[PDB]
């Protein structure tokens, strides 16, 4: 650290770096995309996926074929691979991979809440939990449809109790609606992640600062555009933005005050690559749209991330890109299942 | 009714296609809306209509001014969801008519 | 104003229709739908179908092809008018015009 890396990082994480990049080696190519776009039936899809590292797993199961089996199988391979990667980790990495768990534990606790509001039991919700955020903890059951002991449970077991310590009360829980709540928790979570990353400076900070910055900016823009159709007041919008974006010193309030799409376009047109992103978004019937462009930006930034090797960003980027790959495969199977051929080429070309 | 049903099949086809598209760009949000059902906004009522001295029923659609999922997925995307909303609303119109 | 559409089907259709705006819980907290999957038993689906038939707040019921086929005997036994029943396509079962009770009512007029 302090302009002197490769004194501690490699010494204790060389093997894990080798695994993460070996898994990155199995990423699909454009040749694989060309090979799989000419399947025309799910049997051919598994027969052609036999070639890639997913081979021989699709067999010995699923006599009928459907989107669900491939989706949850890819999810299963994801979770088992990550878990195997994570549970040999050392503490500097343990913080990061705990955060990887938590970023979906947030959605897990979204699922858990509204149980007591509709008087539901845990064991029926447990299957629908996100596998990465299983959390394997006791006293998450027999809640007796009481929100107070639910507050107690989430406090005692979950380390997002740090955010629940101040950002949430019982009043907020049983009056305010789930979506602003999860937005605020995600914001505070990203801020915790950012301050932790800055605490561990060096090349890791250099790699991670742009990803989190764009994440905050994308979240801000998404809430700004979606807040138009709803009755939500502008002060709530101002609250919902994070404190990490480049627009926080100025221009986030400008976005909150703006009530027209052209105004948001003008505000976003004061930073060059964002000008390119927004002008590229014609948003007419026949081109792609804003969130697609954001996806291309995310993957290209992750690509710049793996280009570097002395950092724990290589311990994050593949996760996001692999998720993109899984949903790409799901898209292929969907297009097979609908016989719709004019949107086959609408897949993000990651390698 | 035969002709309307033939149209119904195709409109269901592309409605399902758009549904799958929105599900791709939005992830697995189905359980959310499954668990967040509290109140309807589409309703129906039965009027009478007599031709040649014999009565038959007719169904009509009322658009109650309320919503529950008006802002689901606000921080990730909801425009494809809104396309699904209008598509399925016109689908409900057509289905009630043929019913 | 008070009458609602009830739908029994797979996950995609119920998701899209709950998005469409149908859906209520009565005073006794009973849904106007039932989600079907691989592990859904025959007795339970026909029982809940009977329950919905008894209920006097639906009017319209929607069923995809395969569920109607698996419970075709009750639908053919059904000989009423106010509880209207229709049919819808599905992802893997493309609709075919040769399977529907309303056509049996007017058989041969194709």
């Amino acid at each position: 650290m302090s302009f002197f890396p490769e004194l501690y990082f490699n010494v204790d994480n060389g093997y894990l770096e080798g695994l993460v990049r070996g898994l990155k080696a199995g990423v699909l190519s454009q040749a694989d995309y060309l090979n799989l776009v000419q399947c025309e039936t799910l049997e051919d899809l598994k027969l052609h996926l036999q070639s890639t590292d997913y081979g021989n797993f699709l067999a010995n199961e699923a006599s009928p074929l459907t989107v669900s089996v491939i989706d949850d199988k890819l999810k299963e391979k994801m979770v088992v691979e990550f878990r195997h990667m994570r549970n040999h980790a050392y503490e500097p990495l343990a913080s990061f991979l705990d955060f990887i768990t938590y970023s979906y534990m947030i959605d897990n606790v979204i699922l858990l809440i509204t149980g007591t509001l509709h008087q539901r039991s845990i064991a029926e919700l447990v299957p629908k939990c996100h596998p990465l955020g299983s959390f394997e903890q006791m006293e998450a059951v027999n809640i007796a449809q009481t929100p107070a002991e639910l507050y107690n449970a989430i406090l005692v077991d979950t380390p997002l109790a740090a955010f629940f310590q101040d950002c949430i009360s019982e009043q907020d829980l049983d009056e305010m609606n789930i979506e602003i709540i999860r937005n605020t928790l995600y914001k505070a979570y990203l801020e915790s992640f950012y301050k932790f990353c800055t605490l561990l400076g060096g090349t890791t900070a250099d790699a991670m600062c742009p990803i989190l910055e764009f994440e905050a900016d994308r979240r801000a823009f998404i809430i700004t555009i979606n807040s138009f159709g709803t009755e939500l007041s502008k002060e709530d919008r101002a609250k919902l933005f994070p404190h990490c974006g480049r627009l926080y010193p100025e221009g986030l309030a400008q976005l909150a005050r703006a009530d027209d799409y052209e105004q948001v376009k003008n505000v976003a047109d004061y930073y060059p690559e964002y000008k390119l992103l927004f002008e590229g978004a014609g948003s007419n019937p026949g081109d792609k749209t804003l969130e697609d462009r954001f996806f291309e930006h995310e993957v290209k930034l992750n690509k710049l991330a793996f280009l570097n090797q002395f950092h724990f960003g290589v311990f994050y980027a593949f996760v996001k890109l692999k998720e993109q790959e899984c949903r790409n495969i799901v898209w292929i199977a969907e297009c097979i299942a609908q016989r719709h051929r004019a949107k086959i080429d609408n897949y993000i070309p990651i390698f | 009714i035969i002709e309307t049903k033939m149209l119904m099949g195709e409109v269901m086809r592309e409605a399902a296609f758009s549904l799958a598209e929105a599900k791709f760009t939005a992830g697995d949000f189905s359980t959310t809306v499954i668990q967040n059902v509290n109140k309807a906004q589409v309703k129906i009522r039965a009027k009478k209509d007599n031709v040649a001295g014999v009565t038959l029923p007719v169904f009509e659609h009322y658009h109650e001014g309320t919503d529950s999922y008006e802002l689901t997925g606000l921080a990730r995307g909801g425009e494809q969801l809104a396309k699904l909303k209008r598509n399925y609303a016109k689908a409900v119109e057509l289905l009630v008519e043929l019913a | 104003r008070g009458k609602l559409i009830a739908v029994i089907g797979d996950e995609d259709t119920v998701t899209g229709f709950l998005l469409g705006g149908i859906g209520e819980l009565n005073k006794n907290r009973h849904p106007n739908f039932l989600v079907v999957e691989k592990d859904t038993t025959i007795n339970e689906i026909e029982d809940t179908f009977r329950q919905f038939l008894n209920r006097d707040d639906i009017g319209i019921i929607l069923i995809n092809q395969y569920i109607a086929e698996m419970v075709r005997h009750a639908l053919d036994a059904h000989q009423r008018s106010i509880p209207a029943v229709l049919e819808i396509p599905s992802k893997e079962h493309p609709y075919d015009a040769a399977k529907d009770s309303i056509l049996r009512r007017a058989k041969g007029m194709f």
